[PDB]
């Protein structure tokens, strides 16, 4: 009834829902054509739902990797921008790859920039990288942590099993339940 | 209305409990189902008073009035597994309440849960708590040293974890925690370098 | 009733409601079409919501990175540019992943910008960065700063436990409750 | 309507049970026979109160319940093989528990498993269990160190295990957690460099 | 009924619903013309699978492989960017052909790219490299480790069986069971 | 109109206090609640005066009277749990008040607080508040130094403490001046290098 | 209608049975006349209950019902060559079971497996188990050490073995577990340099 | 009846009737004349089709060679292009050739590119190869390996017995037999 969001693109106005169903209000993701789509509660939860908008900071800004902000359109692009889109796009790659293991639902991996080390006039420094990962219920997480840890440690060229962070947390309880509409 | 069907679907999450001061409780789960159902209350109607109570929320209350009514008290953790009447643990070494007084601390705690038909106080050993946590810690494999105090123990952890044994570590914490609470064992999972 | 804030655009202006529905006066996100939204109290709450404008600063600016700072459009970006935007997008891609941690509603996270390594003729200073983390209520908030400072520790080249500094703080109280229109 | 119809074609998959607190209760295999179940219950309508009980969760909701009314209990697991009765193993060794409150333990267990007929309680001994896990593990040819505690052994598990070893041992420890649980050996398989 | 996704291509059309008839709840491809596909979903239904679009993240990314980001159209290509997409290619090409082994469904394939070899004027590192494969049911897994392990060490110069880590997991259970439209 | 329903849709936030002296009172939990109380009644209309208290100022305008026309006088903190009579704590050692006046003292603080009933004038020896504060602060494994005073102690914490320390550090504090107030203890964090 | 006609058009590639429990079971081959026979049954309709069951899937199945009702059992492999009565192997040397109860063990099975008529159990000396896994393995004229254990065997086989003979190994192997399956005798084909 | 694939061409077409009617379910290669093929499934098969889809990953990616990302329209062609596509047409030419041998129905063949020799001022490695293979039924399989493994070490300068690794399989069961329509 209340609007509440206006304008958003779809992977945004999908994940504000899945934040407000989480917490028992419900919306209706109203689209307004090439305007955007566009959110309403009801007049009772536009209390609530604005503090979990607060909270969450939604709408959910654009997932940044670190190759968009080195595009090379038609500039001679500088040999530090050659790695900083060489790492990013292995960044999204192994990234694709633990998704598609057995049983991650999602992931993310980080690597370390060492950039400047032809710059200093230094041997480079060892590759360091993180890796999180979102696993189902019932898995026995203290041992996929091994097969991970195995995978992209030979993903890269001098790593050891120190450099490699993986803090891999089971999923959150299924929100299957209709919030349901308030009373009148 | 019924608030078993002003809440969600499904009626095995939550708990209601008539209490007995007029006003009705519902027992949620975790802070996801209290926030399910601390929106249903404060957003409409329902035809009395509506009060939603969490397990680990209602523990920290009752404290808040447990430290100045009853100061230098050696107690766990109250459990609200049965929500009608809960098993508030103490230890049996530091409490030098007689048997009279701790009936009528069965009474004081029946005016902050009304909810409560009437509070199972038992008795807990302090090395039964400590063994378990110390005997649970090297179980897990994990560097550790057992430092004791007068009312307390406190198992500093450190060295340089790496992830398999930092969620080891984590998922028995917060399996002891759940278990016995916080009041009498403390976690110091402190991670530095060489 | 009585005109506040005019202009606003759209994340702006659901987060100054959020400001005063804490404050307990309620406002009314009135659009007006391309010239960007309104905020409009009534008049008993005119005096007291011009106050909570004033101390929280409202509206809010919009949330800068250092990457804004160096567009790099036609220009020949020289090479304090590139790793300016460079380690600018890996501070931003590091908040989006403590963010899709277990139970981390918001996150921000700094870097450490040593620039003048390569100009100074000298080894580059190790990285430090610094963390911020909005859990749930009743989490125990001691033992998910071991998870963090595991995290991003690897997530750069030569850091330790020393150059992490975490400071996490649960979120507030639920704003689930409506303010009220005042009394006539 | 028919619970055996408002779930998938496929029979075999699930297994209605009607417990004895007027709640009908749905026994899946695993977590996507539960998330099946428990999308059809949530949806829509029964014509009654419904609930999808599984075996590795409903055997941790009951050690939530059972580590506080029995503390410095010894078992391994239960299972829900036949889940009209299940199986629920105790361990023969650290157990002072006589044979009178043993059957009570198999009658408060059932004010938990509403569906359970009775408890079928039985004794495993730790030499067994502790047995079976190392006469595998070396089977698998897996280096370790047996080190033993006062109420559970810890198989820690160490070196630069390439690929065709670290497969061979969780399908060996997922092999053995489904069957004994995890409360009396732990796994440790630690994996670093030289 | 309720619309949940619009303007899809083809195959992240295609995985949405296989996601959703994973977790029981029916959709319906409805094709839009040249504007996408859309997926639809039954009204109450439209609460749990706005859950699922969020823990699986869809609708996928399309999936990156390195030589994506050195298209070479008419720039002079400096030789980064030569063994940029020469080992991206080899990447795809493994991944090709380990999926024509006898029962490999799918398969990816990592190169650790040590690429700033002639650069810091030193002999280049060890090549290393990763491996993900799906089998069917059956199968013994323990054994077709060999094969894989095998087969792509000698597919580089210098590996070793040390250098390569493959983490191969059979396939789920087969989905092959119709969800059900809901109840009225 | 009513003041219960002038406020928010919770009841159970805020309790009102029919005072003495004409005025109605309403007593808040933290400074949110308050500035949610104190934004009803000065936008409009209770039909007779209100005036919002709080648990942390309220004990904070009273030292203001209270070291006037009672200097050199050693009390910790005034507690409103129950406000509609409040425990005032007293040192027992440090207060050379007879019998007599402190039931005088009883009736003083009832002229600040028209709300209250009857203080409830209790003591508590010193060795027990800063036991604690150091059964406490070692407890968390905190390195400091007590330092004793005549009338008073004080627990510099002192290092390059890391974020896990600092952190057990701010919920023991604010755990602790929550309970004792802040007139007996300080707690001197300083935070420096080597 | 007729389930050999429902299937495809080849009739000897299934095996229909008429199992007692009222549910029909159709017998494939391998894990490509499974899911043909899984296709049929799923997406339309037969007149009663129909399941497939599988060799490979059955003996698995079997052995999470058997480790938890029959654990220290020492058997090999079921097999369903002649699905009307399946030949259930034990280990002649490491069963204490006396010949009582193991008619017992042939009436337990059959409950499990309503398709079959009588359970033939019979023996196989370990010795021979262990006796035709080395005389092939080294017929293959390839590298190993058998390592012995109480209640199992090993060949781990090691080396930099090139492709002829990490192919005379795997059609051993999968020609052995197919015979004897894997629960005495366990193949390492560990594969590193030099 | 229901729509499962639009737009295909014919190649891909063709390799996902032969997935699913191998998984008893019969599909209809629908063209739609210059806007590709079309693949439509029975209404209770479209639950189990889309599982297939998504584990074999069809519609199949292009099949890819190292020699399609070095085009060399009118661009220089650096030294490392050259024997980028030399390389790789030789991977194609010895593939065909495998393929005409006695029973083989398929081949893989990928080379060890040891690339930058020359710019490392170093002698270069050893040719390295692997070799994937697909023989009927009944073809004693463990004596073919030696005609593969005798043929293309001379195809190249210095290799041995050592440095080529031949995994060849026999093909799997014929699918012959019609998958049959649904009972109504």
């Amino acid at each position: 009834d209340k609007d509440l969001l206006k304008g958003l693109d779809q992977e945004q106005a999908n994940e504000v829902i899945a934040v407000l169903q989480m917490h028992n209000i419900e919306a209706n993701k109203i689209d307004s054509g090439k305007l955007g789509y566009s959110i309403t509660v009801a007049e009772p939860d536009f209390t609530a739902a604005v503090y979990w908008i607060k909270t969450y900071q939604l709408p959910p800004r654009p997932r940044v990797e670190i190759a968009q902000m080195f595009p090379a359109d038609s500039l001679v692009s500088s040999p530090r921008a050659e790695k900083a889109r060489l790492y990013s796009a292995i960044e999204q790659r192994l990234e694709q790859s633990l998704q598609t293991m057995e049983g991650v639902l999602s992931a993310r991996v980080h690597i370390s920039y060492d950039i400047d080390a032809g710059e200093n006039g230094r041997p480079p420094k060892p590759v360091h990288l993180s890796a999180l990962a979102v696993y189902e219920r019932g898995s026995p997480l203290a041992h996929q942590i091994s097969d991970i840890k195995r995978f992209l440690k030979n993903s890269f060229a001098d790593v050891d099993y120190d450099n490699i962070s993986v803090v891999l947390s089971e999923r959150s309880d299924a929100q299957l339940q209709a919030p349901g509409t308030p009373v009148k | 209305a019924e608030l078993d069907s002003l809440l969600g679907q499904e009626k095995e999450r939550f708990q209601v409990l008539p209490g007995r001061d007029k006003m009705l409780y519902v027992a949620a789960q975790n802070e996801r189902d209290t926030l399910w159902a601390r929106q249903v209350l404060a957003r409409g109607d329902y035809d009395k008073n509506a009060r939603v109570i969490n397990e680990n929320e209602e523990n920290k209350r009752i404290s808040i009035w447990l430290d100045t009514y009853y100061p230098q008290l050696a107690y766990y953790r109250i459990h609200f597994d049965e929500p009608r009447k809960p098993v508030f643990w103490l230890s049996r070494q530091r409490n030098t309440m007689s048997k009279k007084e701790l009936e009528v601390l069965s009474q004081k705690l029946r005016a902050l849960m009304p909810y409560a038909d009437s509070v199972n106080i038992t008795l807990m050993d302090d090395v039964t708590a400590a063994g378990q946590a110390e005997a649970g810690l090297k179980q897990q494999a994990l560097p550790y040293s057992r430092r004791n105090h007068k009312g307390g123990v406190t198992f500093v952890i450190q060295g340089a974890l790496d992830d398999v044994e930092i969620l080891r570590a984590r998922q028995f914490v917060d399996s002891y925690y759940r278990t016995w609470g916080g009041r009498y064992v403390q976690f110091a999972i402190e991670l530095k370098d060489d």
